[PDB]
């Protein structure tokens, strides 16, 4: 939304590498996608 | 942040810095929403109890920092403002009410490895993410405790809790424009943002593009990390529309 | 009550005349 490119991180979601707790996150919201 | 660890390299972006031009100073979080705006709570910059009302004249913004003090030599950016923006109907006197402020910034900014907008969310993202339990994702460089500065930027992962729950923890009037977040006692889990994190950027990660969006905005709260309470936020989906109004008279 | 604001101690090194 807020951009177009937006939330797409260039060190993480760019390149397919999780950061070290996201998971965490995903984990909350009834294990994500 | 409290109880936080530190960020890693290229974790949050859209994080700003609100830098004071003299005394040279931190002054709040902020964050990037797109080349040429950044978004921010109006008690960074007016909050006349306290004789607080900054003008664009005494800010520099700083984009893509990690180290707290240093001047990062060919990693962060610095702007100016051209001219800021507080909700005609935040409520200073009595509750923090529609605790948001945009601002515009002099040149667009260059996005970088370091410097990435964060999304706005939409009606729909709003009503999967900002449900009890589910846990946001808090950055700054605020206080470490309620009573040092961290070198590095802090992360901190926090659940949303239930509005009765936030309503029962204080004496402030709590309106559908915030949204209460942190663990309960029984939980034993802690954490929280602390003076210095305020302004900054309460983010989730949706599940079904993967995308960062940004839920809250970091408001008040009694003390940091106090048993019983909670850190309280703006409601970001609920402003979005003064939102698309500034941009759309004024920008980009 | 407000974040309100933190890191006031000069502890910050200076930035770019430019800049400023």
């Amino acid at each position: 939304s807020g951009e177009a490119d937006c939330g797409l991180r260039p060190l993480f979601e760019k390149k397919s590498l999780e950061d070290k707790t996201e998971r965490e996150l995903l984990e909350s919201y009834i294990d994500g996608r | 942040i409290v109880e936080g660890s530190d960020a890693e390299i290229g974790m949050s972006p859209w994080q700003v810095m609100l830098f004071r031009k003299s005394p040279q100073e931190l002054l709040c979080g902020a964050s990037l929403i797109s080349d040429r705006w950044v978004l921010t709570a109006a008690h960074c910059l007016l909050y006349p109890p306290w004789d607080k009302n900054f003008t664009e004249n005494d800010l520099l913004v700083r984009i893509g920092k990690h180290s707290r003090t240093r001047y990062e030599r060919n990693i962060e950016k610095i702007s100016m403002l051209e001219k800021i923006y507080i909700h005609p109907r935040y409520n200073w006197r009595e509750n923090l009410d529609r605790d948001i402020a945009l601002m515009k910034l002099k040149k667009p900014v260059a996005f970088s490895d370091y410097i990435h907008p964060v999304c706005l969310p939409d009606r729909e993202t709003a009503a999967s993410l900002l449900q009890a339990g589910y846990k946001g994702r808090v950055t700054g460089w605020g206080n470490l405790k309620e009573t040092g500065q961290p070198s590095v930027l802090q992360v901190v992962n926090l659940p949303i809790v239930e509005r009765p729950v936030c309503k029962d923890s204080t004496r402030i009037r709590i309106t559908d424009n915030m949204f209460c977040a942190g663990y309960k006692p029984d939980e034993g889990k802690r954490g929280d943002a602390c003076e210095g994190d305020s302004g900054g950027p309460f983010v989730m990660k949706s599940p079904f593009n993967n995308r960062w969006y940004q839920m809250g905005i970091v408001s008040w709260g009694e003390g940091c990390d106090r048993d019983g309470k909670y850190g309280f936020y703006t409601h970001v989906f609920r402003l979005k529309k003064w939102i698309q109004k500034v941009i759309d008279q004024f920008g980009e | 009550x407000p974040r309100g604001g933190g890191g006031g101690n000069g502890d910050x090194e200076e930035i770019p005349e430019e800049y400023l």
